[PDB]
């Protein structure tokens, strides 16, 4: 079968199927619960809007990042968006089908385990591998050498890599990135 | 005088003819391979594969 390449990011969740060229589905990963307290009855109103919905409703509500700065913060919010991710925007079962997540360099231990585990117990994949966002991006670029800074929305880190061969004495990761520019 | 004279000459004979001779076994080893061009014609690939 297919795999499944995700790409949680911080501010955008990329997914789609592997073998493309884009990514399928692009959506902000904010989950904002309403925060007034609605009259009308039967509207049909839910309790949190995830992902590119609650970026049309957002004026009656508080939207707010699960993703700091790479790490995990919120466990809940995250689980809830990769239910939406999976079974919303992409339509498939995740019983079927391997995935890819991927991780920023010299994150904690726990949140890589905490990822693994929740792809294991709840969704119950059948086999998911986690790669550092750099070493994909120099793949992308159809080399084998060169030193890349992946200045995310999160965090910013520059992986240098010669001949294949990952030099882990060498990686400078700095918290900058586009959320502190938004600010 | 010539004798002793005639006995080195025949010494450094041999030994000039090793040393000499035998360089006519092989000189060609000089001569460099081809270090074709491309002329941009070998541009015939996109970025598909890479492993391999
Ligand atoms: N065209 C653009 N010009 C300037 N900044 C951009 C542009 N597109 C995205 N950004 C910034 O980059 C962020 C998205 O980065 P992204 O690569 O999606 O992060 P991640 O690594 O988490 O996927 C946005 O928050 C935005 O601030
Ligand atoms: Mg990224």
């Amino acid at each position: 079968t297919t795999a499944l390449v995700c790409d949680n990011g911080s501010g955008l969740v990329k997914a789609g199927f592997a073998g493309d060229d884009a990514p399928r589905a692009v959506f902000p990963s904010i989950v904002g619960r309403p925060r007034h307290q609605g009259v009308m009855v039967g509207m049909g109103q839910k309790d949190s809007y995830v992902g590119d919905e609650a970026q049309s409703k957002r004026g009656i509500l508080t939207l707010k990042y699960p993703i700091e700065h790479g790490i995990i913060t919120n466990w809940d919010d995250m689980e809830k968006i990769w239910h939406h991710t999976f079974y919303n925007e992409l339509r498939v079962a995740p019983e079927e089908h391997p995935t890819l997540l991927t991780e920023a360099p010299l994150n904690p231990k726990a949140n890589r385990e905490k990822m693994t585990q929740i792809m294991f117990e709840t969704f119950n994949v059948p086999a998911m591998y986690v790669a550092i966002q750099a070493v994909l991006s120099l793949y992308a670029s159809g080399r084998t050498t060169g030193i890349v800074l992946d200045s995310g929305d999160g965090v910013t880190h520059n992986v240098p890599i010669y001949e294949g061969y990952a030099l882990p004495h060498a990686i400078m990761r700095l918290d900058l990135a586009g959320r502190d520019l938004t600010d | 005088l010539g004798t002793r004279a005639k006995e080195s000459l025949d010494l450094r004979a041999h030994l000039k003819q090793v040393k000499k001779e035998d360089i006519e076994k092989e000189n060609r080893e000089v001569g460099d391979w081809r270090k074709n061009i491309d002329a941009l014609s070998g541009m015939e690939g996109r970025k598909k594969k890479f492993e391999g």
